[PDB]
RNA sequence: AAAUAGGCGGCCGUGGACGAGGGCUCGGGUAGAAGACCCGG
RNA sequence: CGGCCGCCGAGACCCCGGCGCACGGAGUGAUCGGGUAGGCGGGCGUGCCGGUGGCGUAGAAGCCGGGCCG
RNA sequence: CCGAUAGCGAACUAGUACCGUGAGGGAAAGCUGAAAAGCACCCCGGGAGGGGGGUGAAAAGAGCCUGAAACCGGGCGGCGAUAGGAGGGUGCGGCCCGAAAGGAAUGAGCCUCCCCGAAGGAAACCGCGGCGACGCGGGAGUACGAGGGGAGGGGACCGGGGUUGCACCGUCCGUCUUGAAACACGGGGCAGGGAGUUCGCGGCCGUGGCGAGGUUAAGGGGGUUAAGCCCCGUAGCCGCA
RNA sequence: GGACGCUAAGCCGCCCGGUGGAUGGCUCGGCUCGGGGCGCCGACGAAGGGCGUGGCAAGCUGCGAUAAGCCCCGG
């Protein structure tokens, strides 16, 4: 119906087209390393997550019982 | 076609030439040069160049050719090619003449000109393992004469 | 898409309708319930009848500019037109209400409104 | 005419010209187009972004002809392809003209052009 | 070819009439890369 | 250098109409009009499909050159 | 879905020609016309080539349907051997033509009169001042003014195109850059090719259905030439704490 | 003095003929999908390959010196 081409255009000579500069478009470290990126890393290759508050950590606990032991009721 | 038109079998004679290998610039020295002179003349013009005793001026191209003696430009080669060439054409266009019921021996050239056809291509060797392009170029050269009038 | 126009004709025609009684009659609550038909699907009223039980005023008449939402508990007795009733919903005004008619035949009701309170 | 006063300004755009429609250079380069077609700027040395003297008027939201004369030929008439019978009514000499097309057999066209003036339409060329 | 493009003296004109100057020609150079220049015919 | 006087001289500023935008319904704007990065929105063109309605040797498409409109 | 510088490398003697010790690598080349009637016979040409004439169309006459641009030759129109260039833009002259699609002959460029009339706004001469330059009063917001309206005269170009002179202005294009006319980078010229696609998941949005519920997947039955659409299936998910 | 009295070579546009092979129409080909079939064969000497073979044979195709083929049955 609409395609990301005709959003684009063919548009004002960007050559880009609304990433900015074309240096900054050319691979993966553009993103600043593909995946999620580290989290609990000692280095802080991804720092800040993606909301502000920065990074939100994981490997916390508490057991789950078995599923055969267990019920929630309804 | 023919690049002027024709009225051949009551006002004109005409003669037209295929894939001669033979210069582009050498033909249009040749077609100027003859242009709005009689037939007679142009049998003349032709004969002298022959025997390399009548330079042709160059006035179309003019690179690394030396002066020759008195008037006009400098620069100016001997056809011999051409002029042997146009030759059998002017034999043909006179004998075509003959028999329209033409005057074969008054006929004046209005219009003479030369056109660059296909280009015979192949190779030549030079060094460094490299073949270069060693080529003729083919010309194809109409001729078209018509009854004096006053 | 990702950017408004209705392709029902039934709301456009009734969205149509608002605006010659507000220019005519120059009152303006139709002019305020043709706004909230133009309001987004999930911006337009989603109106519960036990809570037309817990909020109205008696007697009087209701314009909701959404979908009224049944199987509740309503014991109120107030007369509603509206752009939309749930099947479940529609019996329940009949019966509980003053009653379901549709919002295009309150024109016939008030022609510039006395007594109407819209309900969002 | 049309009018007077319309006869004058159509006269007035003509005489004037709008815009090239193609940006800079192209008496030198057959590279980029063709005198029309006009594409927008795509340059960061574009002295006609820029408006430049001695290098010509920009296209601009301004240029835009009265209503009368925009959508139309400028005696205020509105074209209609007809290539067939059926296609002919419903033109009138008071605002239609009718373009006869390339294609239209003869024995079509006799009977296209005999309505024609008979409806009073003004034609491109006579018959 | 100083465009303030100069001066003097002499020579000339007046497809489809007639034709003054001039070259190409020839024999050699005082000349000379081609050409030119010069001289004899 | 210190006074003084008359003029020249911008897309400015003024002024007439037109045009877009914003606002007004199912004319109004002293307090509207530059534009890259970037966002938003509208139209055109291209191939084939489907539906609908036409054209062709009494001359198609394409090609070339010219006119006209937006 | 694609269509002969595309789709298989290959639509046509192709994995052929061809290259490399080998392993292995690897092209290009589609189209006469209804029927071949594929040109007898004749002139010329050393000539088998080509030309003249006869060949339904031959501008279908032999990789021949159509036949673009770059480019080459001649010609036409303009300019041109004492005058200056990013090659032009805008105004105004010259020369050049213009059958058509444009506007106009039911009146074109053009001319003339009358009037309305924005912003603006003189002159002659007079008077009075000022060292003078010149100001002030009256003339006078007048004369005058873009633009518009109406009427009239004339009767075929005008627009528009080609080229060129003059006045004025004008240091390409794209990219890189804080700054590009650049001694930063890239371009001989023209044509063709030539770069935002699919799937899953998440977050948004618009529309639409239904509603405290909503939605069915797989499958076979069914229908049909097949199939889609139509009905069954609620397995299972989500919301209702 | 100014005048077209002769301004060649050349510049620009257009025109005509050639060059070139783009363009449109044309397609006994690809490509993808759905259904069904094929679903093994060989020392009882396979597949694959080579060289010949036709009146004229350059390649391809088909065959094996019984050489673009031979025989039998049914259609």
């Amino acid at each position: 119906m609409i395609r990301r081409r005709k959003k684009v255009r063919k548009l004002r000579g960007s050559h880009t087209h609304g990433w900015g500069c074309k240096k900054k478009h050319r691979g993966g470290g553009s993103k600043g390393g593909r995946g999620m990126a580290g989290t609990g890393k000692r280095n802080k290759s991804k720092w800040t997550w993606t909301i502000k508050y920065a990074p939100d950590h994981l490997g916390k606990r508490g057991f789950s019982r078995p599923p055969e032991v267990q019920r929630e009721v309804r | 076609g023919y690049s002027f038109q024709n009225f051949d079998p009551k006002r004109m004679a005409r003669a037209s030439a295929r894939d001669l290998r033979i210069s582009p610039k050498l033909a249009v020295e040749v077609c100027r040069e003859l242009r709005g002179m009689m037939l007679n003349d142009a049998l003349r013009y032709l004969d002298d160049v022959i025997a390399l005793k009548r330079p042709v001026p160059l006035k179309r191209y003019n690179d690394s050719q030396g002066h020759k003696p008195g008037k006009g430009f400098g620069p100016g080669r001997y056809p011999v090619k051409v002029a042997k060439a146009i030759k059998k054409v002017l034999l043909n266009v006179k004998n075509n003449a003959v028999q329209k019921g033409l005057d074969p021996d008054k006929l004046k050239i209005i219009h003479i000109a030369a056109h660059k056809g296909p280009v015979l291509r192949g190779w030549y060797p030079r060094a460094f393992g490299r073949a270069t392009p060693f080529n003729e170029q083919t010309t194809h050269i109409e001729v078209v004469v018509e009854e004096i009038r006053r | 898409m990702k950017r408004t126009g209705p392709t029902d004709p039934n709301l456009r025609r009734l969205i149509r309708y608002l605006r010659k009684k507000s220019n005519e009659y120059g009152v303006k609550i139709w002019k305020d319930v043709a706004w909230r038909l133009e309001r987004p699907r999930r911006q337009r009223a989603e109106v519960n009848v036990s809570k037309i039980n817990r909020y109205a005023n008696d007697g009087e008449m209701i314009v909701v500019p959404g979908s009224v939402l049944g199987a509740g508990k309503l014991e109120k007795k107030v007369i509603v037109a509206a752009w939309k009733f749930s099947e479940t919903a529609r019996r329940k005004i009949i019966e509980a209400g003053g009653e379901a008619i549709t919002i295009e035949e309150l024109i016939e009701r008030n022609p510039t409104g006395s007594g109407v309170r819209i309900m969002e | 005419e049309k009018e007077f006063k319309r006869l004058l300004r159509v006269r007035a755009r003509l005489k004037r010209k709008k815009p090239r429609f193609l940006r800079q250079e192209w008496w030198r380069y057959p590279k980029f187009k063709n005198d029309p077609k006009w594409r927008r700027p795509k340059g960061i040395d574009s002295k006609m972004r820029l408006k430049l003297k001695g290098k010509p008027r920009s296209p601009s939201i301004g240029w835009s002809s009265p209503k009368l004369v925009r959508g139309l030929h400028p005696s205020g008439y509105e074209e209609v392809l007809v290539h067939n019978v059926k296609e002919l009514e419903a033109l009138d000499p008071k605002r239609q003209a009718a373009r006869i097309a390339h294609t239209v057999g003869k024995k079509k066209r006799i009977e296209i052009i005999k309505r024609a003036e008979e409806l009073g339409i003004k034609v491109l060329n006579p018959r």
